[PDB]
């Protein structure tokens, strides 16, 4: 009987929450309150890149921390020199609407991807020296809103369609598919290891996923509208969510449980973009008011802003050596920050 | 159909109940030792004198 | 008219005839007359003592011809000189009949006005300039377009405020003593013809901005969609450069056929033509501009109280294209005497003085961007 | 966790009244602007009536109008839909559903599928 | 050494501020248009008569006086629109056809006037114009003049309406038909006329799916959005 | 336009003061 099921899985609901309860001893702002402020975080722009011509939604940081993708609804791929401000390349896609941007961790590869439901992948290294498609992957019924490589043969979408696909570039076809999520999957972050990542959907809720298994081990709740944004902390033990709900939350892995909310009474905007600092210390998310807020992570306090986008600021990295950050926006200029 | 997610559904939870989970002090304790662990190598946290900054 | 240096050169050729007669006419053979001389106005002939002394008009004077039968006379009497004024030492002379033969104050008025309104203008504009370049996100083809308006604004106000103290150094006390001696003066110089011709390029250069701002607004409208680089090359052309196509010939007219009084006075009419029809062009055309922007406002109104935002947007689009000149633009320089002239030359002269005033009011300072930009600045400053 | 408990839902012959209440947790309620949708049977999802964040702004689809109103208390967090004088064709599942995202005047997609903000809806047989 | 491999860095740098300029000039002289509208609403059947005339996404390029015309029509993407509508908040227009006969899913017009609410009122769409296409009006007029249509039943405001003094009625048409039509689009500029603020406009026409003007009118709506943006920046 | 105008008859104004002044000079024995 369906409503037999139904009861059967809320009275196990009730279940893990009473376990998540009894493993809550202190919150983690007691924890921390003996912790000294990290104080005002000023951060100015010393970079502007300029040359897109729409909104931007996708950046990704190269793996030397120099180089960088943006993606812009006017249909280009722009590699930039974030050193001298010099573009590399200038990559024009077949279809202009374009949601995510991925970089391979080698350098010889980018992602993208959007309306068109496919994870495009370009040859930045090719004998000819033009950049050339690699492959096309499709699959994915719905938009592809995130993309990050494993390696130059692997890499994970997320898509409007409610599910995660992992990919074997070579043969172009799915190896795993990844479902359990209701809403649209906004957002995807691998962890360090890359054994695992997580998804932040448009339920609510965020899931890790088991690459190799290709099963959910946990779910995460706690935000009340769509998240749009999602990063592992950096030992790869948490992550923290943006949400339309104006509020920022971080979940501790091991104790299956929202640890901390960031959010003021000022802020009524969705998050639209999430990352840590080197050392976790900083969350740094992007606004809807068209700023980034730099909190304390573990005070949930505002330790800055950053303010220069006259648009929505649509997303956010920080660089592998921690020395910058970019912005992109939908005033179509990347800028980068210390 | 509403019966066959629902069954699918029981058996996510199923792996869900079936999880160690550590305590949330622990928890908050590992995330405040790996911050003080890496305060001295974050560039953004600790401003660097502009000879090391690539951006200045 | 008459010049300060055509007097001057009749006057010293009348010393140069008066000079040999009081040394080629015959002595007149009669003692006790009184001796004949000559002062710095009349040259006086020797006569017989007893009686009057009649000499004409002097012919070097402007109004000599105005009094044919003008006669000067002096008495001299058996005493042997002349009879000297009471008191003094000068002979005594009767010189009324040849005796010298408002607009200061409406033109000092008038001075008054344009001054203190390009005064105010151009201290609007740098400061709107300023606001425009400062702020990046204002940069936009319609705001350089702005931003050459405002220079020719202020371009314009300078040359007249240059044009100003030239005509003041010109018929200063040291200039007249020198055109009086016959010594060279500033008005000589090449320098002043250039001041008068940096006006006439700068006056031009302005009006030809304001035919630009039309120009560019009517493509905006006509859907007329072009290469924005193309177009703004050709614009910048013809904002600063199509008025040389014009104001150097004028010039060049000026310095082979009426070089004269600095390239001031506007002698023969029809080389000041050369000047007059290219801005009367810019100036209709930029009204026809403005009557089919009108035409479209209504247009949109009548689609979604017309008449209030119908003003507002008449209001505030004359300054950006200067349609007040259009009411004495066609009442031409030959034909406007009289009160008609000095109100003609009030509305041209008051009204342009204070168009940059407006326009930097009306297109920066109450612009709802420009607005923004401080506002979300402060708030900016407010975080720090 | 977002969480919208249906109730108040029964068999009612025609020309009878029945009250739903919506229990809501998981999200700040008065944020949020309220909706109610129904799914006859063979049919697809129906908009029914919304309320906005203090209760002031409301809409019906026409066929209520003057016959549902619909209520929110947001100190008990609870959205109501009195129904009156019953038609046959009023028979469907009745869901409450909240708006995507607070403080918006937009509404998107609260009558889709797969909608997730959507309670498990109560029963109305007439 | 370095200054080679900088030099040669901005030598490939002005090869793309070259090609960038060049994409720069057509990006600005097309206009992107969304296509959205319910499957039964005849968006299908324009797409088609504009394709004779000259996926999870669709695209139809036309020229209208040579001027170039980018739609987007949706395909393969889930009915959960709240995300992938933000991608189109700087189209000249979003082109929302509307089937008008299908007031008697029980009622697809309530589901279109609420679709129709949700675009006009959402923070990212608020600078965006709407065409709207009233699309199935040869099936409506066949439908209110058979009587078995009662739109009273499914909107009870139609019982006091009256048709306005602007109505402009085709030749033929009766008063009846006319005068449903004009509801209807009173249903749509209710919405419209409330938080429209001067920022962005609706375009109701009264359309048919073979209709051969609709290029023209999404040509003259696309020039009246452009004009009136343009008059917005110069405060007229 | 009215700069031209005005500057062409400020000038003639200017002019004639600056000759009837040298006319009220001579008179004076300059």
């Amino acid at each position: 009987e369906l409503d037999q099921l139904r009861q059967e899985a809320e009275q196990l609901k009730n279940q893990i929450r009473d376990a998540r309860k009894a493993c809550a001893d202190a919150t983690l702002s007691q924890i921390t309150n003996n912790i000294d402020p990290v104080g005002r975080i000023q951060m100015r722009t010393r970079r502007t890149l300029r040359g897109h011509l729409a909104k931007i939604y996708a950046m990704h940081w190269g793996t030397d921390s120099r180089l960088l993708v943006s993606a812009s609804q006017d249909g280009k791929l722009i590699i930039w020199d974030s050193y001298t401000t010099n573009k590399v390349h200038a990559i024009p896609l077949r279809s202009s609407w374009v949601m995510t941007c991925a970089y391979a961790p080698s350098g010889n590869y980018v992602a993208c991807g959007g309306l068109d439901n496919i994870c495009s992948i370009y040859n930045l290294k090719t004998r000819e020296g033009n950049v050339r498609v690699s492959r096309e992957l499709a699959g994915h019924t719905g938009y592809l809103s995130c993309c990050r490589f494993l390696d130059d043969n692997q890499i994970v979408t997320s898509s409007g369609d409610t599910t995660c696909a992992l990919w074997d570039i070579e043969t172009g076809q799915q190896t795993t598919t990844f479902t359990g999520h209701t809403g649209d999957v906004m957002s995807l972050s691998l962890a360090p290891d890359t054994r695992l990542f997580v998804s932040g959907a448009c339920d609510a809720s965020a899931k890790l996923w088991d690459v190799r298994e290709g099963m959910c081990r946990q779910t995460f709740t706690g935000h009340e509208s769509d998240i749009n944004a999602i990063c592992f902390f950096p030992n790869g033990n948490a992550f923290a969510t943006g949400s339309d709900d104006a509020t920022c939350r971080l979940f501790d892995l091991r104790a299956d449980q929202e640890l901390m909310t960031y959010s003021h009474d000022n802020i009524i905007c969705g998050i639209t973009s999430v990352s840590f600092s080197k050392s976790g210390r900083l969350l740094l998310a992007g606004y809807d008011d068209f700023n980034c807020n730099v909190w304390d992570a573990l005070k949930a306090d505002r330790a800055g802003v950053l303010a220069g986008h006259d648009n929505r600021v649509s997303c956010l990295g920080v660089t592998d050596d921690g020395m910058a950050v970019a912005t992109g926006s939908w005033d179509s200029f990347l800028k980068i920050w210390n | 159909a509403s019966i066959a997610q629902a069954r699918k559904l029981v058996e996510q939870l199923k792996m869900e109940a079936n999880i160690d989970r550590i305590k949330v002090s622990k928890a908050a304790a590992d995330l405040m030792a790996y911050c003080e662990a890496h305060a001295k190598e974050d560039p953004l946290l600790t401003p660097v004198p502009a000879s090391e900054n690539p951006f200045r | 008219t008459v010049s300060l240096w055509e007097t001057v050169q009749k006057w010293r050729e009348y010393r140069r005839q008066c000079q040999r007669s009081l040394t080629e006419d015959p002595p007149p053979a009669t003692d006790l007359f009184c001796n004949r001389t000559f002062d710095e106005y009349a040259c006086w002939p020797d006569g017989e003592p007893g009686s009057f002394v009649n000499v004409s008009c002097p012919w070097y004077l402007p109004w000599a011809s105005s009094v044919p039968q003008g006669h000067v006379y002096r008495f001299c009497t058996a005493e042997g000189l002349w009879l000297q004024k009471d008191n003094s030492s000068l002979p005594w002379r009767d010189l009324s009949e040849c005796e010298e033969s408002s607009p200061e104050e409406q033109l000092l008025f008038l001075y008054i006005i344009y001054t203190v309104g390009y005064a105010l203008s151009f201290s609007a504009l740098v400061i709107a300039s300023a606001i425009l370049l400062g702020f990046r996100h204002l940069h936009c083809t319609r705001n350089y377009i702005h931003l050459n308006l405002f220079a020719s604004f202020i371009l314009r106000a300078l040359s007249v405020f240059i044009k100003d103290a030239a005509l003041k150094w010109m018929y200063s006390t040291a200039a007249q003593q020198h055109q009086w001696d016959g010594l060279l003066s500033y008005q000589d110089s090449l320098s002043c013809r250039l001041v008068f011709l940096l006006m006439q390029y700068c006056v031009a250069a302005n009006y030809y901005w304001l035919l630009v701002e039309g120009v560019y607004l009517y493509t905006l409208l006509a859907f007329s969609v072009f290469s924005e680089q193309w177009i703004f090359r050709l614009y910048v052309s013809i904002g600063w450069g199509v008025p040389l196509l014009f104001v150097v010939p004028w010039g060049i007219v000026k310095y082979l056929y009426e070089d004269e009084g600095c390239w001031t006075r506007n002698s023969n009419m029809n080389y000041w033509l050369i000047i007059r029809l290219p801005i009367l062009f810019a100036i209709g055309v930029n009204f026809l501009i403005f009557v089919r922007v009108i035409c479209i406002v209504v247009s949109k109104l009548k689609a979604n109280d017309i008449k209030c935002r119908l003003a507002k947007s008449t209001l505030t689009l004359i300054p950006l294209l200067g349609t007040h000149e259009v009411i004495f633009a066609f009442v031409m320089d030959e034909h406007a005497r009289g009160t008609l002239r000095f109100i003609k030359l009030f509305t041209e002269l008051s009204f342009t003085s204070f168009q940059g005033l407006m326009v930097a009011i009306l297109y920066c300072f109450v612009n709802n961007e420009v607005q923004l930009e401080f506002r979300k600045s402060w708030e900016r400053w407010r975080l720090e | 966790q977002v969480q919208l408990q249906e109730s108040g839902g029964g068999l009612v012959q025609p020309g009878g009244s029945l009250r739903l209440s919506c229990a809501a947790s998981g999200f700040t309620f008065s944020n949020y602007k309220m909706n109610w949708v129904r799914q006859a049977p063979g049919k697809g999802l129906e908009w029914v009536s919304d309320i906005s964040q203090s209760g002031a702004s409301i809409s019906y689809t026409g066929s209520v109008k003057g016959r549902f109103t619909i209520s929110r208390d947001n100190a008990k967090n609870t959205l109501y839909l009195q129904m009156n004088s019953l038609k046959p064709e009023d028979t469907a599942v009745y869901y409450c559903a909240r708006c995507p995202a607070p403080f918006t005047r937009d509404c998107f997609d609260v009558t889709s599928t797969t909608y997730a903000y959507r309670g498990q809806g109560t029963q109305v047989t007439v | 050494d370095q200054r080679n491999e900088e030099k040669a860095q901005r030598e490939a740098n002005k090869k793309i501020e070259k090609q960038l300029q060049k994409d720069k000039q057509v990006y600005r002289a097309t206009h992107r248009l969304l296509l959205l509208g319910a499957g039964e609403s005849g968006k299908n059947t324009i797409v088609k008569q504009m394709r004779i005339l000259h996926s999870g996404i669709f695209e139809t390029k036309f020229q209208v006086d040579k001027v170039n015309f980018h739609m987007f029509d949706v395909g393969a993407q889930r009915d959960e629109r709240r995300k992938w509508i933000q991608c189109f908040n700087d189209v000249t227009a979003i082109i929302f056809v509307v089937a008008s006969s299908s007031y008697n899913q029980t009622n697809r017009l309530q589901a279109a006037l609420k679709l129709f609410d949700s675009i006009w009122n959402n923070k990212w769409l608020r600078d965006t114009s709407v065409i709207l296409f009233l699309n199935k009006q040869d099936l409506l007029a066949e439908k209110v003049l058979a009587g078995k249509s009662k739109i009273e039943d499914y909107f009870p405001e139609f019982a006091r309406y009256t048709t306005p003094e602007d109505a402009t009625p085709e030749p033929g048409e009766d008063p009846r038909v006319t005068r449903a039509k004009y509801f209807i689009r009173d249903e749509f500029l209710r919405i419209s006329t409330a938080s429209g603020d001067g920022r962005h406009y609706c375009y109701p026409h009264f359309t048919c799916a073979v209709d051969t003007e609709n290029i023209r009118r999404v040509f003259n709506d696309c020039r009246d959005i452009i004009q009136r943006m343009h008059l917005r920046q110069y405060e007229l | 336009h009215g700069d031209g105008t005005f500057t062409s008859d400020l000038s003639k104004q200017m002019e004639e003061e600056a000759v009837r002044l040298f006319i009220e000079w001579l008179k004076n024995g300059g």
